RNA sequence: AAAUAUUAUGAACAAUUUAAAAAUUAAUCUGUUUAACUAAAAUGUUAUAUAUAAUAAUCU
């Protein structure tokens, strides 16, 4: 359905190994990846060209023995499960990779903030700069932040609990399959983006 | 009562009443430009604007300096003394376009020449009245002298 | 090198005592310099959207018109087609096909 | 800086706001004598509320709701007759409006009766307003031409002309408005101050009344077939606008 | 005499209840959407409630009613500031009427979208649901204002490098349908 | 306090107006 | 409190300015429009009744007015009032003698005003000149251009 | 809908009277135009006076307009007082 | 008219009263004592002398008349409109602030603490 | 900032506009008795190797 | 450079000593005095004056058992619109009226209802003409105007409204 | 936007940056004056000295 002039810059790719990122995919996915990214994948061995027998079934990377000896039949339910596990791993990677910037007001050169950050604001910035929709109930502040919040100016962090991990089997690859560490950085911005 | 409302359906929009609660000049020039587009020049000013996406974007950009109230079309028709069979398009067509500060011109020199052209058109209306009087009198005199000679 | 004697303005609203800048909705100096550069560049690109239209000798700048006229008035006095004088000055070559060309 | 005029902006003081007096008829000459020489050849009253009512009545008359204008005029005319003594300017003016409303509703006989009563009150008055007498006999002429008395309507219009040409000052309306273009000191911007213009149809209502009188007279003369009368009326109208 | 009107027509609600019945009282708390904190209305809020916008001597009977009148009932004359205030009221009414007419013509032409808010507001606020399936210096100024105020923050290049044209997709695996998560 | 670390301080003239009494 | 939470509908109450102020006949099926288009078209105060005229209490713009001197239009319309040599005034485009200082980059300053912000005006009065901002690095155009001939 | 009151699908310090009490009462009372037939039967009789263009004489012939009687430059002398503020300078209104 | 009162009554208009005839006579119209504003910035050389004679009308109030329209007796503490009116009995009686429980309550003199008022409407 | 006499406003309350230990009352007070040679009025509690 | 020498030379009598004797010293003194007094009148006098008035009204209310805070908030609630100057004048010269105001504020009397939005009558939706009578809404408005005329002040027009409405019939000439 | 007049008021390191010093041992800089009268007017510096704390006894 993609226009031909755009599709010229892509190529169909079957992912042999799960890769996180905007140009990645789960093991056994037919995906239109860009030319350079697909070249990198095929050079690293994490992807192949989608032949018909490969679309029927494909050998995938087995992390237990560190070899590509794990054959997988591409089924409807398998594609559904793999897409869901990929979504879980992807949101974990997004939340755990980078910082979360909060531009707020602070009177003078003080050490604290005027209005402390709450779980609503944390989820707002998550959706804003990570494109992640969550409910604020999953956010847990530190012990020093349970009372007021992220009122401290500078490098902060909190916990983000991700409940559905045991059903997908994400206990091994992730350092902690129950919660994520959300690095937060609050900056005194008196510019137009203060709003507080 | 547990069923869906029958009969034809009418679409009803909204209008915003925006009030500037802080000094606009204390912020960057871009927020000041957005407030100028909203027609808010000083703290404590109130304007009425449509609910179009442009106005929504302006209000979203200045949402920390203004207080906005919403009134639907029926609510405004009730707030002012206008019947329900009379819309707002006919009232807008009735009200004159020569109301104070008729437009936003790109330059005060353009504003000056617009006022000059208004005065010039008034003077031209009077001159054309007098000249039409003169032309009608001339044609009447011509016809009268022709009918008298004949 | 700006006016050290500040301009005075009739204060009609008490907030004019507080405001420091005369037109707050107007972009700052460097910002409007960049805006003017960008607008003039866009206008120049619009003007050059079509190719360089070659121009006859009469619609030339004064410092080229009479030179190009005198360089070939001798050959123009004798009416025959195909006479060209390769004058040094004039319009430069665009480097690509042009609809006016 | 441009002005958005969002907040309340107090008006400016300009010489065009000078309170212009009313042209008064001399005490010696009388409207009764003019008509004869033409035929020869206070208690408390809520005046604010009745003024609201009269404004609403003339709004109805201008919008075309003649019966409502007539009843409003009747109420406010009762109020004025109670509030003012005999032969008063506001009294005669409001019954002028009342006769106009009667004529517009179609009660032409009562309109003529009221306008004749207006004429006799003007005769009884000492120094009536020129605008008042001109408007009164203009309503008289319109009522006559509605009844079918076209010659008498033309006579009323011509007597309006002969009163305004003998007792009205054509230059007093723009005495303080004539040197106003000399206040402008800027030529690149704000140069409309050098071209400020004030229409005489707004600062001399007697001029507009007589203009309408002559327009209706010319229309009646064209309908009848009196080229001489039409030429005379158009000449006088041109002379009036030229004087202005 | 004396004049007392809170309305243009002079009409009003019954000031006193029926004899022997409990009266009706206005809301004493400030009209704040959150249930807490609860704060009694200030005097300025009471003025706004009773119709004098803000301070006294503005948008109320104390300014609309005539200042005086003659003993014989004759009203006063029209002041220049009175005419200016009438023009100001007319300007407010014209603003309202023109805004409503603009909304009506936009709805007739079909320029009102079915999705609430603008794209910037949708990208910023997560409480909005997901809806799937002459001169030119002033124009350049508007364009640069849009470029500066559209995206207040960028996605970190470690996730999606925007210089290569890489963008992240909405990951709604842990989202919720009820708005109570953002309301409460 | 509205002082701050970087901001310089000044000596404000003490307000000597007549104050209303507090209420329960 | 200065953070007031009230419906901003109250900031502009329409209780005293309904639609009937603009359309007096709106309650009927008529739409006669009667507006005050601006504050400029104010003809002035007018007496409601003859018995109560307006007072004669002058304003500054109305009272602080000198006497009238015959101008060119008056003298051209009636040559009888040209009785003195002072009537023979020059063209009206002539303002008068120079009454100020055209101090550069400041405008036309008033005599006896501020002099502390003008030394370019002193260097304009005295023929002494400067301007090496263009010469500090590059040579002038007459030095860069060659001569086509010994006569030019 | 045409029949239902405008204050039916409203999404919404309770029990006390607010400043918008009469407005809320008008919004709660049922609508006075029930059908588009009544809407058009009321709107067709709506007449515009200051409109640019000709107007019909369907009902009466002898009834003339105020402009047809007194021209366009002439206005009725309005009572000018603090309560009655008429539109001064009828020539300034023409653009 | 905001309020009309006397030695025996007081009509508190909220916000204004209706039915009051306050007639006065305009005696003078003149400029009050001039207030001179001297604006002189110490930096520049420019001084502005602004005279302000505050114009004012001097009026002598000739007569004050009041004819109200009463609806009925109004209860102050209950807040209701009383359908019956009895001038012999106090509508809202008062009681002394002394219950004996407050030990550290500052006691005033007994004559002021136990003092009943009279009946004015009789 | 000094706003009152030592009876109403204490000497360490002048720096209340600053964050930190100046908003707490000190542990030691040398104002009463023999005046210190270096005129040390107050001393806060030792925060590690630093004492204010 | 203007220094108002000719204007300030007349007021050297109000000074004393060297300022009264010598012209330059007196001119400097009077210039400083006028400038400082202008500054005080512009940005400092109103604060002191309104504080005095507020203190007087607060003491008057404390003599009755309330304070300026509650009194001001309840005056705003009851919609009395009495400036602090008028409150002070009542407190000093009409103590009975001030106490009546305090009693009104302290009582549980319902404050006046908010202003009513102008409503359009049901006669506006009447098909007119129904196929020489007035519009029903216009007649209703005329009756309301007549009632509003007759409510304000006693007049000889009479308390009847029908005979006052039927005045064009009185002016009419029966054919 | 043109035609004219003038222009010497003068910063060295470090950090970050194809996005934000957000490193507070970091400042990102042109100050400051500016007010017709009478009224109205919404603004903020208080301290809390004990809970991983304080006050106390037995015994190994
Ligand atoms: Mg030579
Ligand atoms: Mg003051
Ligand atoms: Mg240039």
């Amino acid at each position: 359905e993609m226009a031909p002039e755009l599709q010229l810059e892509y190529m169909p790719v079957l992912f042999t190994r799960t890769i996180l990122g905007p140009q990645g995919g789960f093991a056994g996915e037919e995906r239109l990846v860009k030319l350079e990214v697909a070249r990198k994948y095929m050079e690293a061995g994490h992807a192949v060209t989608p032949t018909e027998e490969l679309r029927r079934g494909l050998w995938c990377y087995n992390p237990d023995t560190d070899k590509y000896d794990c054959f997988i039949e591409r089924n409807e339910e398998f594609l559904d499960f793999a897409a869901r596990k990929r979504q879980w791993l992807d949101v974990y990677w997004r939340v755990n990779t980078g910082y979360l910037l909060f531009g707020r007001q602070s009177w003078g050169q003080g050490f604290l903030i005027n209005c402390p950050l709450r779980k609503r604001d944390v989820a707002q910035k998550l959706w804003e700069q990570y494109k992640v929709r969550i409910d604020p109930r999953l956010i847990e502040f530190r012990e020093k932040d349970r009372r007021t919040g992220i009122q401290e100016l500078g490098h902060n962090w909190c916990w983000l609990y991700l409940p559905g991990a045991e059903e997908l089997g994400i206990n091994r690859e992730v350092y902690d399959n129950k919660r994520v560490k959300v690095r937060i950085h609050v900056r005194k911005m008196n510019s137009m983006f203060a709003l507080y | 009562a547990a069923a869906i409302a029958p009969g034809p359906y009418r679409r009803v929009g909204n209008i915003f009443i925006v009030h500037c609660d802080d000094h606009p000049f204390k912020h960057s020039w871009e927020v000041n430009r957005m407030l100028r587009e909203l027609r808010l020049e000083f703290k404590g000013q109130t304007t009425i604007v449509p609910d179009i996406p442009q106005v929504r974007k302006r209000i979203w950009r200045v949402r920390h300096i203004v207080k906005v109230d919403v009134l639907d079309l029926d609510e405004a028709k009730a707030l002012i003394g206008v019947p329900e069979h009379i819309s707002f398009t006919d009232l807008a067509s009735q009200l004159p376009p020569s109301f104070g500060r008729v437009k936003a011109v790109p330059s005060p020199v353009i504003r000056s020449k617009m006022n000059f052209m208004k005065l010039r058109r008034m003077r031209l209306r009077d001159v054309l009245h007098r000249d039409a009087l003169e032309l009608r009198l001339l044609e009447l005199k011509r016809s009268a002298m022709k009918n008298x000679e004949q | 090198a700006f006016r050290r004697l500040v301009k005075r303005h009739k204060i009609t609203n008490n907030q004019m005592l507080l405001m420091r800048r005369r037109e707050p909705y107007k972009p700052t100096m460097k910002d409007r310099q960049e805006i003017a550069d960008r607008a003039k560049l866009e206008e120049f690109e619009r003007k050059n959207a079509d190719g360089l239209m070659f121009v006859p000798e009469k619609a030339l700048p004064p410092w080229q018109k009479s030179l190009a006229h005198n360089a070939k008035a001798l050959g123009s006095r004798i009416n025959f087609r195909g006479f060209r004088v390769r004058v040094a000055d004039g319009q430069d070559e665009p480097g690509f096909p042009t609809p006016f060309r | 800086v441009t002005r958005l005029y969002t907040s309340y902006y107090t008006g400016v003081l300009y010489p065009n706001q000078l309170v212009q007096p009313k042209q008064r008829l001399p005490a010696d000459v009388s409207v009764s004598a003019i008509l004869q020489k033409r035929s020869e050849p206070r208690p408390y009253v809520p005046l604010g509320e009745v003024a609201k009512l009269e404004l609403q009545g003339d709004y109805y008359m201008e919008g075309g709701m003649f019966q409502e204008a007539l009843e409003h005029y009747g109420v406010v005319a009762k109020a004025y007759n109670y509030a003012y003594p005999e032969n008063h300017a506001q009294r005669i003016g409001i019954r002028i409006k009342l006769s106009a409303a009667f004529r517009q509703t179609g009660r032409l006989e009562s309109s003529l009766a009221n306008i004749e009563e207006v004429l006799r009150m003007l005769d009884a008055s000492t120094r009536p307003s020129l605008e008042l007498i001109c408007e009164a006999l203009l309503e008289l002429g319109i009522t006559r031409e509605a009844l079918g008395m076209k010659r008498e309507a033309t006579e009323a219009y011509e007597e309006a002309l002969e009163v305004v040409n003998s007792f009205h000052n054509w230059g007093e309306s723009h005495r303080m408005l004539r040197l106003l273009p000399r206040l402008g000191r800027r030529f690149n911007y704000n140069f409309e101050e050098k071209f400020v213009y004030f229409s005489p149809f707004d600062y001399d209502r007697t001029f507009a009344l007589v203009d309408q009188c002559l327009e209706r007279a010319e229309t009646i003369f064209n309908e009848i077939g009196d080229v001489e009368g039409a030429i005379r009326v158009l000449q006088q109208r041109k002379e009036m606008i030229d004087k202005k | 005499y004396s004049e007392a009107r809170s309305n243009y027509d002079g009409t009003s609600l019954p000031a006193w209840p029926a004899p022997g019945k409990k009266p009706t009282y206005p809301a004493a708390l400030s009209e704040l959407r959150l249930p807490q904190p609860r704060m009694r209305k200030t005097r300025t809020e009471w003025m706004y409630y009773h119709g004098h916008g803000g301070c006294p001597g503005k948008y109320g009977p104390s300014r609309e009613i005539a200042d005086f009148e003659y003993a014989d009932g004759t009203p006063a004359s029209i002041s220049g500031r009175r005419f200016a205030f009438k023009h100001h009221q007319d300007h407010l009414l014209v603003q309202l009427i023109r805004a409503a007419a603009t909304v009506e013509r936009y709805d007739a032409s079909g320029l009102l979208p079915r999705i609430p808010g603008t794209a910037e507001q949708r990208n910023w606020d997560p409480a909005i649901p997901l809806f799937l399936d002459g001169t030119m210096v002033s124009h350049v100024c508007s364009r640069v204002v849009d470029e500066r105020m559209g995206t207040p923050t960028h996605t970190p290049n470690e996730l999606a490098n925007r210089h290569e044209g890489e963008t992240l997709e909405a990951n709604t695996m842990f989202a919720t349908n009820d708005p109570s998560a953002f309301v409460s | 306090g509205f002082g701050g670390f970087g901001m310089s301080v000044y000596t404000p003239k003490k307000d000597r107006r007549f104050r209303v009494q507090p209420l329960p | 409190r200065y953070r007031l939470f009230h419906p901003r509908r109250e900031a502009i109450p329409m209780h005293m300015c309904p639609a009937k102020t603009i359309f007096p006949l709106i309650n009927s099926n008529n739409l006669l429009v009667k507006t005050r288009n601006s504050w400029e078209d104010f003809t002035g105060r007018k007496e409601f009744d003859e018995d109560h005229p307006l007072p004669v209490v002058g304003s500054r713009l109305n009272g602080r007015t000198t006497q009238h001197k015959w101008n060119h239009w008056d003298q051209y319309l009636n040559p009888q009032i040209t009785q003195s040599i002072k009537d023979l005034t020059p063209t009206p485009e002539y303002v008068g003698m120079r009454c100020g200082h055209n101090m550069i980059k400041m405008g036309w300053m008033k005599i006896g005003g501020s002099w502390k912000y003008s030394r370019g005006y002193n260097d304009r009065r005295r023929v002494f000149a400067r301007g090496q901002w263009q010469e500090r690095k590059m040579t002038p155009r007459f030095m860069l251009a060659p001569r086509v001939s010994a006569g030019g | 809908s045409y029949a239902l009151p405008p204050a039916v699908g409203r999404q919404e310090i309770r029990g006390g009277m607010h400043s918008s009490h009469s407005l809320d009462l008008i919004m709660r009372q049922p609508r006075r135009v029930k059908t588009p037939e009544q809407l058009r039967a009321l709107r067709d009789r709506l007449r515009f006076i200051g409109v640019t263009g000709p107007m019909p004489q369907a009902t009466s012939v002898s009834t003339k307009s105020y402009t047809d009687t007194y021209g366009s430059r002439l206005r009725p002398r309005y009572p000018e007082s603090w309560d009655t503020v008429p539109p001064h300078q009828p020539s300034r209104e023409l653009l | 008219v905001l309020m009309v009162g006397g030695p025996r009554f007081t009509a508190i208009g909220r916000p204004l009263l209706e039915g009051v005839r306050v007639t006065a006579q305009v005696e003078e119209q003149k400029r009050m004592r001039n207030v001179v504003s001297l604006f002189a910035t110490p930096g520049r050389r420019h001084v502005r002398w602004v005279d302000a004679p505050h114009a004012a009308t001097i009026i002598r109030i000739c007569e004050i008349f009041y004819s109200p329209n009463v609806v009925g007796e109004l209860d102050k503490y209950k807040g209701e409109l009383l359908e019956t009116f009895t001038p012999g009995q106090h509508t809202n009686p008062v009681y002394p602030v002394d219950d004996g429980y407050d030990v550290f309550r500052k006691k005033d003199k007994e004559a002021m603490e136990n003092a009943t008022t009279f009946l004015d409407l009789l | 900032v000094q706003t009152g006499s030592p009876t109403h406003q204490r000497e360490y309350e002048r720096f209340h506009h600053l964050p930190g230990d100046v908003r707490t009352r000190p542990q030691f007070d040398f104002t009463f008795g023999e005046t210190r040679a270096d005129r040390v009025m107050f001393a806060w509690r030792k925060r590690g190797d630093l004492q204010l | 450079h203007y220094r108002a020498k000719l204007e300030l030379d007349r007021i050297r009598s109000m000074l004393r000593g060297r300022a009264r004797l010598e012209r330059k010293v007196g001119l400097k003194r009077l210039f400083f005095l006028m400038r400082t007094q202008t500054r005080y009148r512009v940005e400092q006098q109103a604060h002191w004056e309104r504080a005095i008035v507020r203190k007087n009204v607060d003491s008057a209310a404390r003599e009755h058992g309330t304070g300026w805070q509650h009194l001001r908030n309840e005056l705003g609630r009851q919609n009395v619109m009495l400036l602090p100057r008028s409150q002070q004048l009542l407190a000093q010269y009409e103590p009975l009226a001030f106490r009546a105001v305090v009693e009104l504020c302290a009582s549980r009397i319902p404050p006046p209802p908010p202003p009513v939005v102008a409503s359009v009558p049901e006669e506006s939706y009447t098909l007119w003409p129904p196929a020489s009578l007035s519009h029903p809404a216009a007649r209703v408005e005329l009756r309301c105007g007549v009632e509003r005329v007759l409510r304000r002040g006693p007049s000889g027009l009479g308390n009847n409204v029908n005979e006052l409405i039927d005045a064009w019939k009185e002016f009419d000439v029966s054919p």
